[PDB]
RNA sequence: AUCGAGAGGA
């Protein structure tokens, strides 16, 4: 009934808990607050997979 | 262990509500209370 | 010095709660230490309760320093102070 | 005869259904109880483990043991090891039993308590006899054996009462009513639609007349003619239950009626 | 983890019936209730007893030691 | 001491209301016009179907204990079916001579009105309610 | 580890006796009885039996905590009736109830048949 | 716990004898509350037992499943043929007189879960153990024989009340206490207490 | 809106006004406006009621605020206590916020101020103005081990004669 | 902070917690091997020298018993090992660590400890079973339930420290906290919910019962009590036997709604004295409500006699209820058929009522409205709409029972639940509210994928159709999903928030206390306040009283206080005085009959400016009226009989009281003054209640009478000053940062109205506590 | 009227654990949260080999018990043959007080 | 025996 997707480092048994990211290489728009210059600002994160 | 299996975690706008688009992917109520709330997502 | 008389005393005749609570304390730390007692015992034998009946009959030999803030004190006797509470 | 009054309906081996007439319910009930605790009988103590190569983790296998039922029939001439005069256990107040069963086949070797052995001295009477009901001859699967697994252990039993544990209880489920109308007014009945209809009657309405509803409630009425069924593990034949009920419900009566005479 | 011997709510020694309810359909081709029914289980919480009840012991006496 | 109150009553209305051993009893006297009873009666040990005529008297007497009955020889002013045991509350005046005394019997409370209860019904923590027939 | 030992729910501890009467302070000719290692089963018969009796005025009884067997039972009767005799007599009937119960039982047995 | 977030903890054991009873002799392992419910509003709690007395009935495997064809309805009809007002309720009697249940008592079989927690392995005490070597305070750590914090709120809580030679003592007498040495003039620690 | 209000009979009678509701904040500028009431006109921040009518206003247009936020939650709190609180962010002089900006920086003691934020850097210029430390406030003698001058340890106890 | 203002500490014990009803309010039971563990440094006194002698051999294992025997020469005689154990020679003046015992002082405490409340002395009672058990009614100030909670407690160890926790620190003392002006613990669940059944008219219990009830109250006089009915089977009425718990000169009267002496309703409530004559016992009596029982029993009889009556009311109840059951079914929730049609059409009339205001919209025909979004406007439109239906399609299964139904008898009672848990379940479920919005178009225009775009109906965005019963369909799941999560996130959030505003308050007002001036002062000196709460009042002993003086109508007034003894229609006929008809005529004591009237004109004017609003309800010391009421009785007074007093009596008496009425004592000239003006209030009741045409027209003194009254006011009066020492910061504080804790929605339900979001929730309190320059919702209000 | 794809069934929006939860659609949505919370933390069966393995701490259930009332997803989830619980019989009725 | 992170209880 042991299904695994862990490892075993000295006796004990550890788990990869999966981890969250904003995504590269898609370009967002983005509005600016009200006590700076910046109105609209456009981002993109790019990276090689 | 079953779901210590499936998990998700997110570093640090509304980022512990339950997003429209989590529809099939996260879970609703499956999720641990105060602290981290909502950060941590099982499947 | 500093002290002010008797006559001209301004607070409270009136026995406050955390006055009584500290003066039952304190004759209840001497009676602890079986130092004499000031009253028929009936057959009472808790320290704490002795002191009741010691303030009862208002036979307890401790004046109260009260300090009004500009640094001068005012002394009551728990033998003149009322203990109604 | 006089007072209380019984009439049985069924009388099986394991059941007794009969109604009670001209008595109190706080004596009826009182008799419910007694039956429940306080009504000696005989069961597995002091467990003494050899060899326990089982799958079945020592005091599990020890637990079991105690429920596991044992002919009460003359236990009412055997001492309380609280009260004997021997050091832990004689065979005036104690019976001792021996399991041992090794694996054996490729198959599994089940190990029933038609396995045990009685292996204290009875001086001759009705004590120490696994109940066994089981059509085939084997009550009570105590626990398995694969192939080189190994099981012996000495029991030690002592007469108790199932008001120190559950073990030494000879009663199993009572069954026990009284006035089937609602003509006491005991209850209210719940309702979002209707009494009569929403809650089904008794099998005991049979015996009963119905109320009337031309009448009025009848007030000066008392607490009168309850139906009882008993059961019986099996240590004791539902009799002898419901009869050293009557008899310990009295007899510590009695301990008391003395205590008043003594101090 | 081998049937139980009394079922807990009232102390019916449910204990010898395993097997036979195993034999009353794998055998006697019957549907759960009325093998129950016939065991002689009339109040649930024996009922209960065996009708929930899984049987690990299986499993454990198959790990060769 | 002795009685302080003697009439027969016309009950005008039953009254079940949210109740189901309890009735909210109304009633006014044959003998004289001017007066009007209200009453918490026990309906499932006296039951009251309207336009039924009752007796209503009121007593102070027949301090310590209640003793179970025990009327192996006992006596009390029992000649009646239904009484309750009581304490008077407000002494009310509605405009002129008119006046009413409210009754409760644990709970139960009984509202009577008339002019005649003049010197007879003074605040006695006492008062048992008698009723017949 | 803080688990009262079941065996004291039957046997009585040390000192503790049956029986433990006690002048009632507030009611003239009443009694306090303390039953040591006893409850619900014996209590309540004793209780509602003894309301039988005519000349008892009152009679109650009430385990004070669930963690004890201990329960209490107050007797009040009528002058020159004493309240340990009210005792004696209630108790008395109850066991002629139960050994008659008994015979009743016994013979109704015997004569049924499977 | 039940499935539902129904916690408790037993405040009492109860013996079969003094415990309700349904005419056929049964007795629950589990008495809650009435009050666990309109607060809380878990429902399911309520069907999940229904149906599920059902299935102990039945022999049918109960079906819990979302999104189906189940409801109160379809489900108390197939109780009622099986003879139990049809909405769960049982008639019971009191265990300590024999007494009916002048209210009826819904009691039906259900899921209960041990959870870990409970009690000798918290239950804790202490009365002078171990102290660290950093601070002369007691150590943390039940285990260890430490000692419960009297955080910076309970402070507060003691001086609302005025109750000030017990913070002292709380302060003091447990957990530190200690004598030094101070010169009159300068005013620090420099004096070398050669002692005795 | 609603209004109770006395008519000539003695009485209070329910009587109905117009009222005026706004979203955003300028009074020194409405209040001169023709028509009207210049004696009841409101806005809820209690920061410009102190800049145009003067800090006793403020003190109780805060109070009002710190009110209306209790009550309108349907809780009950007396008077007394959100007095004291709102009377100690008054006597000042002007506002001072209950935060380490406000009543913090303020002169008190020293160790007394530290047991709560920005701990070392108090203690630090601490040492450089050479502030000296009063010792009555409560922390104080709670650092330093003492029966703090609260409740208990507001008087003295002794020592009297008395004995004749 | 970690080291020095929050030490580590000993001689203390941590474990969960239990109900125990069967124990009394002021007590806790602390298991053995605990109080098996925990000492108290006791001397040797010839008094204890017996009750010690033999701790020692019984040593460290059987209960009451010792660990360390304390000498004179610094050592310790360790008794768990040692050679001389089975012995000892005690003299007088060492010190013996016996065990913890029954019966000793104990502070108990649960924390997050925000709260005065938090930390309580107890009496300890030694028992099995590893739990903390603590009675029922001491739960809602340590505020908790026994869901796993735990708890802790330490121990004194200094003879003083024991006394300084019994008599202040104890429970009953703690019932009526400075918070609220009224009682913080109070009846609740079983024994509530039971109350209410064993009190209605309905209820009555015979002999049997009655006798072993009776003898379940502790302090019971051995009475069996005269029943309410003797005729055939001598019933005793529910009502009457609890009556036995209500101890002696105890006076409430309530009236609810339609309430008239007679309750129609059975509701209301009147206990003259010892008994109940009437009405329905529930949370709005026996529970901490502002003016009940419990409140009432307090201040009337004492801390250590209401701390008693907390016990004896369970004691009854829980074993009547024991014996009587009640439960909760699903069938509870089952509502009836032709309504459910009913309702499941009302929300059908409301569905096809937003869809003409979509199609109006939609076809541009919808403005403005004023001051807000064409768009913005539809939305506000919409949630009325959606939340008016769910609330009268509530209300339809809120009638729909059924006073055999379960649940609405809890609610009935105010144990537990409320209306909405009510029209959840059973009827429908509503509005799903996020971010004050409805549900947000998370996909791009469509709320899920199984809507089309441009979908602004009901539930494509997020209305839960049906019940609990009914069961939520998989698109209105996740959406109460949703929201659900909103409801945890800012759980995990507001607690967070609070304790840190608690916190800040608490360091803020630290040290604020009342000095022996009764002025209030800080650690420099300066006065914050120049009489505590500007009147020298300790919030404990104080009660909300009408007023009257303010309300009602002139011609009302004028036939109230006007004693004309020169006209020969108003004045105080014969019938009232034994001077009377000597009085009438006169003009030596006219004139200050005169002299009174016109000071009571000048309250009524002085009133109506101080309280603007009419509203003549205000918290104040010595309750008047309950003074009366115990005249009315102590003094055993018929309406019949006409007084003996004089007019000067009164009206000269009266005045002297007046001024003995002390709270600032010094003898110069500016404090005379603040004498008369934190006096002032008060005074204008105590010249209301206390005059001449009321005095004898409406309660009947004599004057032996108003004495007494005039002496009573004066010494209760006394008894609620500030007692200088009171540590006021803490007290402040902790009394508005604790409701902070225990507030909900930093939204609202004001977000029906998308613009009527004037900013509250905690971030109010935050932007008003920071000062804030930046406040987010600003508003004038003109007038 | 215009679809293009359609749900395998809608119980699978579900988490692992949620899916053991009987009747989700009629608890309020937060003590669906909780029963996840727990059930991680309630005791049964942690593997089979549970005998054989050297952990520190575990904890087995003497008697565990298949529900008597499942989801039909619980099957894949194995929870029927390592149960977590047992079926105990409960009566949702005021008593004794504790 | 100390410093670091997580898991869990209210
Ligand atoms: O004072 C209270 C305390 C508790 N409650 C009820 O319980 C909660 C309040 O307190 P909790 O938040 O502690 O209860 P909970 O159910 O959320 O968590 P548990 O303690 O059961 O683990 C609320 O959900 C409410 O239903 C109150 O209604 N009022
Ligand atoms: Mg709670
Ligand atoms: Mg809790
Ligand atoms: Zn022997
Ligand atoms: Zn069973």
């Amino acid at each position: 009934f042991d299904m695994g997707g862990y490892f075993i480092i000295n006796g004990s048994e550890k788990v990869l808990i999966a981890q969250e990211r904003s995504a590269g290489n898609i370009v967002q728009v983005f509005k600016k607050a009200a006590p700076s210059p910046i109105s609209h600002v456009a981002e993109i994160r790019s990276a090689l997979e | 262990t079953l779901s210590h299996l499936r998990r998700t975690n997110t570093p640090i706008a509304k980022p512990r509500q339950l997003h429209n688009t989590h529809w099939g992917l996260v879970c609703p109520a499956e999720t641990p209370e105060g602290q981290a709330c909502g950060l941590v997502k099982n499947l | 010095e500093k002290a002010i008389p008797k006559d001209q005393r301004a607070t409270t005749p009136y026995m406050t709660k955390y006055e009584r609570a500290r003066i039952l304390g304190t004759r209840a730390l001497q009676i602890s230490m079986n130092a004499p007692v000031f009253v028929d015992l009936e057959g009472e034998t808790d320290p704490l309760r002795i002191a009741m009946k010691e303030l009862a009959e208002k036979k307890i030999p401790l004046v109260i320093r009260r300090y009004l803030p500009d640094g001068s004190f005012e002394d009551w006797s728990v033998e003149e102070l009322i203990v109604d509470l | 005869e006089e007072g209380p009054q019984v009439k049985i309906r069924e009388a099986s081996k394991d059941n007794v259904d009969f109604i009670l007439s001209n008595v109190d319910l706080a004596m009826a009930n009182s008799l419910r109880r007694v039956m429940i605790a306080e009504i000696p009988t005989l069961a597995i103590d002091s467990v003494e483990v050899e060899t326990n190569t089982t799958v079945l983790a020592d005091e599990f296998i020890a637990h079991r043991l105690g429920l596991i039922p044992l002919q009460s029939m003359d236990i009412e001439q055997l001492e309380y090891s609280r009260d004997c005069f021997c050091e832990d256990h004689c065979d005036k107040c104690s019976v001792v039993l021996t399991l041992q069963a090794f694996g054996e086949s490729e198959s599994t070797t089940n190990v029933y308590s038609k396995d045990l052995v009685i292996v204290s001295n009875l001086m001759g009477r009705n004590i120490g006899h696994p109940i066994i009901q089981d059509k085939e001859g084997n009550g009570v699967l105590i626990c398995k054996l694969r192939k080189g697994q190994e099981l012996k252990l000495t029991c030690v039993a002592k007469k108790g009462i199932a008001k120190e544990h559950a073990k030494w209880g000879p009663a199993a489920a009572i069954e026990f009513e009284y006035d089937p109308w609602n003509k006491l007014k005991h209850t209210d009945y719940w309702y979002e639609q209707d009494s009569a209809k929403e809650w089904p009657q008794s099998k005991n309405c049979e015996y009963e007349d119905p109320p009337n509803e031309g009448d009025p409630f009848d007030y000066k009425a008392q607490a009168d003619t309850f139906y009882m069924n008993v059961e019986s593990v099996g240590s004791i034949p539902v009799d002898q239950v419901v009869v050293r009920g009557i008899d310990t419900l009295q007899k510590k009566v009695a301990s008391i009626l003395l205590a008043l005479t003594q101090m | 983890m081998i049937v139980p011997v009394r079922c807990f709510s009232c102390g019916k020694v449910v204990g010898d019936k395993w097997e036979s309810y195993l034999n009353l359909l794998q055998e006697d081709e019957l549907d759960e209730g009325t093998a129950l029914s016939r065991l002689g289980l009339k109040r649930y919480c024996c009922r209960r007893m065996i009708l929930t009840h899984v049987d690990l012991i299986e499993k454990f006496l198959r790990y060769n030691p | 001491s002795n009685t302080l109150f003697d009439d027969i009553f016309q009950v005008s209305e039953v009254d079940p209301g949210r109740y189901n051993k309890v009735c909210r009893i109304e009633a006014a006297s044959t003998t004289q016009d001017q007066c009007k009873l209200t009453l918490d009666i026990n309906v499932e040990l006296f039951p009251v179907a309207a336009q039924d005529s009752l007796t209503v008297t009121i007593a102070s007497s027949l301090t310590r204990s209640w003793r179970p009955p025990q009327a192996g020889d006992r006596s009390l002013a029992d000649d009646y079916d239904y009484v309750m045991y009581g304490t008077a509350y407000k002494f009310e005046e509605v405009s002129k001579d008119l006046i009413a005394v409210y009754y409760s019997f644990g709970g139960l409370l009984m509202r009577l009105e008339g002019n005649y209860r003049n010197l007879n019904n003074l605040k006695q923590e006492n008062a048992y309610l008698l009723i017949r027939r | 580890m803080n688990a009262p030992d079941r065996f004291e729910l039957f046997l009585l501890g040390e000192g503790e006796s049956k029986l433990k009467i006690d002048p009632d302070t507030k009611a003239p000719n009443a009694v306090v009885i303390t039953f040591e290692k006893e409850d619900h089963t014996l209590g309540n018969l004793i209780r509602a039996e003894l309301l039988n009796d005519r000349k008892v005025l009152f009679a109650a009884y009430k385990v004070e905590h669930p963690f004890f067997a201990r329960f209490k039972l107050r007797i009040q009767t009528t002058e020159g009736y004493d309240p340990k005799d009210a005792l004696k007599n209630a108790c008395n009937s109850i066991i002629n109830k139960l050994g008659a119960l008994k015979t009743n039982f016994e013979t109704e047995w015997n004569l049924q048949t499977l | 716990a039940s499935r539902h977030g129904q916690k408790g903890t037993i405040g009492i054991t109860y013996r079969r004898e003094d415990m309700p009873f349904t005419a056929e002799g049964i007795v629950p392992d589990l008495i809650i509350n009435p009050h666990a419910i309109p607060s809380r509003m878990t429902v399911a709690h309520l069907i999940e037992c229904l149906l599920s007395k059902v299935a102990a009935l039945s022999g049918n495997e109960g079906d819990a499943s979302p999104f189906t064809d189940i409801t109160v309805e379809g489900i108390s009809k197939l109780l009622r043929e099986h003879g139990y007002q049809s909405r769960g309720f049982e008639v019971m009697y009191n265990g300590h007189t024999g007494k009916k249940l002048m209210a009826q008592i819904f009691f039906g079989p259900t899921y209960y879960q041990r959870l870990r927690h409970m009690v000798d392995d918290k239950i804790h005490a202490r009365a002078r153990g171990p102290m660290q070597v950093l601070t002369r305070q007691p150590v943390e750590g039940r285990s260890r024989d430490g000692g419960l914090r009297f955080g910076e709120m309970e402070r507060d809580c003691m001086i609302a009340h005025g109750a000030a030679s017990f913070l002292k003592e709380r302060l003091m007498e447990a957990s530190d206490a200690f004598r030094v040495h101070i010169c009159g003039i300068c005013g620090l620690m420099t004096v070398i207490a050669k002692l005795n | 809106y609603d209004r109770k209000v006395p008519s000539p009979t003695g009485e209070y009678v329910k009587e109905p006004e117009w009222v005026l509701e706004t979203d955003g904040v300028n009074l020194s500028e409405v209040m001169t406006v023709p028509g009207i009431d210049p004696t009841r006109i409101y806005t809820n921040s209690f920061i410009d009621i102190m800049e145009v009518l003067g800090i006793e206003a403020g003190r109780a247009a805060l109070y009002k605020e710190v009110y209306n936020v209790i009550a309108s939650d349907g809780s009950y709190v007396n008077y007394r206590h959100m007095a004291l609180l709102v009377d100690v962010m008054t006597t000042q002089g002007g506002l001072t916020s209950v935060t380490r900006h406000g009543f913090n920086r303020s002169n008190t003691g020293a160790l007394m101020r530290c047991s709560f934020e920005e701990t070392v850097e108090i203690l630090f210029e601490a040492g450089a103005s050479a502030e000296l430390d009063d010792c009555r406030g409560v922390s104080e003698n709670v650092i330093l081990g003492q029966m703090a001058p609260i409740g208990t340890g507001a008087f003295d106890v002794m020592i009297d004669e008395e004995s004749l | 902070r970690g080291n020095l203002m929050g030490k580590r500490v000993d001689f203390s014990a941590r474990t969960v917690i239990s109900g125990d009803p069967n124990l009394e309010l002021d007590q806790v039971g602390v298991p053995k091997s605990i109080a098996k563990t925990l000492t108290y440094p006791e001397v040797v006194t010839p008094y204890n020298i017996d009750r010690l002698t033999q701790l020692v051999r019984n040593g460290p294992n059987e209960h009451p018993g010792a660990k360390y025997v304390i000498r004179d020469s610094g050592d310790r005689i360790d008794l768990r090992y040692s050679k001389r154990a089975g012995d000892i020679q005690l003299q007088y003046g060492w010190k013996v660590e016996r065990h913890i015992m029954d019966n000793d002082p104990v502070l108990f405490n649960r924390q997050p400890s925000l709260h005065k409340m938090s930390m309580m002395a107890h009496r300890v009672k030694v028992i099995p079973y590893s739990t903390f058990r603590l009675n029922l009614s001491v739960t809602s100030p340590y505020n908790a339930d026994f869901d796993g909670d735990e708890m802790n407690l330490h121990v004194p160890q200094s003879e003083e420290t024991r006394a300084e926790l019994s008599q202040l620190c104890a429970v009953p003392l703690q019932i009526v906290s400075p918070q609220s002006n009224k009682p913080c613990m109070g009846i609740v669940q079983d024994t509530l919910c039971g109350i209410r059944k064993l009190t209605l008219r309905d209820t009555f219990i015979e002999l049997d019962q009655v006798l072993n009830m009776l003898y379940w109250v502790p302090d019971w006089d051995g009475v069996i009590p005269t029943p309410a009915i003797i005729k055939p089977k001598p019933l005793w009425s529910g009502k009457q036997i609890l009556s036995v718990a209500i101890p002696n000169g105890i006076h409430l009267q309530r009236f609810d709604e339609g309430t008239t002496l007679l309750s129609p309703k059975d509701n209301g409530m009147l206990i003259i004295d010892g008994q109940i004559i009437f009405g329905v016992v529930e949370k709005k009596t026996v529970g901490s409500s502002n003016g009940g029982l419990i409140h009432v029993v307090t201040r009337e009889k004492g801390p250590q006699v209401c701390a008693k009556l907390f016990g004896n009311i369970q004691k009854v109840v829980n074993f009547w209820l024991l014996h009587n059951g009640f439960s909760t079914g699903i069938g509870d929730t089952i509502a009836d058929g032709p309504t459910m049609r009913e309702i499941t059409e009302t929300i059908a009339e409301a569905k096809k009522k937003v869809l003409d205001v979509t199609k109006e919209a939609q076809a541009n025909l919808l403005t403005a409205k004023h001051g807000m979004t064409l768009r913005e406007s539809f939305e506000d439109n919409v949630v009325r709409f959606l939340n008016e239906a769910r609330d009268k399609a509530g209300r339809l299964a809120e009638v729909n029972l059924k006073d055999l139904n379960n649940v609405k008898q809890m609610v009935m009672a105010g144990s537990k639940g409320s209306f909405i848990n009510i029209a959840q379940m059973s009827a429908c479920v509503g509005q799903q509210s996020v971010e004050g919005k409805r549900i947000a178009f998370g996909f791009v225009d469509r709320t899920l994928p199984h809507f089309s775009k441009d979908d602004y109906s009901p539930e494509s965005k997020g209305f839960v159709e049906n019940s609990y019963l009914r069961g939520l369909t998989p698109q209105e799941f996740f959406f109460h999903a949703m929201g659900g999560r909103e409801g945890l996130i800012d759980t995990a959030v507001k607690t967070a928030e609070t304790g840190y505003i608690q916190r800040r308050l608490v360091k803020a007002l630290e040290d604020i206390m009342v000095h022996y001036d009764n002025t209030t002062r800080n650690s420099l000196g300066n006065v914050i306040q120049f009489i505590y709460g500007e009147d020298g009042m300790d919030a404990a002993h104080i009660e909300k009283q009408s007023l009257d003086t303010i309300g009602g109508s002139d011609a009302a007034f004028e036939k109230r206080y006007r004693v004309d003894l020169l006209n020969t229609d108003h004045t105080l006929d014969p019938s009232l005085l034994e001077s009377g008809s000597e009085i009438l005529g006169d003009l030596k004591l006219q004139v200050l009959l005169d002299e009174e009237y016109k000071q009571l004109v000048k309250d009524r004017k002085f009133l109506r400016e101080v309280f603007v609003d009419g509203e003549a309800n205000w918290p104040l010391p010595v309750n008047i009226r309950r003074i009366i009421q115990n005249a009315q009785q102590t003094f055993h007074i018929d309406h019949t009989k006409p007084s003996d007093l004089t007019i000067k009596d009164i009206v000269l008496g009266v005045k002297d009281l007046q001024e003995n009425l002390l709270v600032l004592r010094g003898k110069n000239e500016i404090i005379q003054n603040a004498q008369r003006d934190a006096v002032t209030l008060f005074c204008c009741l105590l010249r209301s209640r206390l005059a001449t045409r009321r005095v004898l027209q409406e309660y009947r003194l004599t004057k032996q009478a108003f004495d007494w009254v005039l002496s009573n006011i004066e010494a209760q009066f006394l008894r609620s000053v500030v007692h200088p020492g009171e540590m006021v910061g803490v007290l402040a504080a902790q009394s508005i940062g604790e409701p902070a804790t225990q507030m909900t929605l930093n939204t609202f339900h004001f977000a029906g109205v998308a613009s009527k979001k004037v900013t509250s929730g905690v971030p109010r309190l935050k932007e008003i506590l920071n000062v804030a320059k930046n406040m987010k919702t600003p508003s004038l209000t003109v007038y | 009227t215009t679809f293009t794809h359609c749900e395998i069934h809608p119980s699978m929006i579900l988490g692992v654990a949620a899916s053991i939860i009987p009747f989700p659609d009629h608890n309020q949505s937060p003590r669906n949260t909780y029963q996840s919370a727990m059930g991680k933390q309630a005791m049964g069966v942690f593997l089979t080999n549970y005998n054989v393995r050297m952990d520190t701490m575990a904890n087995i259930l003497y008697y565990p018990q298949k529900p008597l009332g499942t989801t039909r997803a619980m099957e894949y989830l194995k929870f029927r043959e390592l149960p977590a619980g047992q079926n105990a019989i409960v009566a949702i009725a005021c008593y004794s007080g504790y």
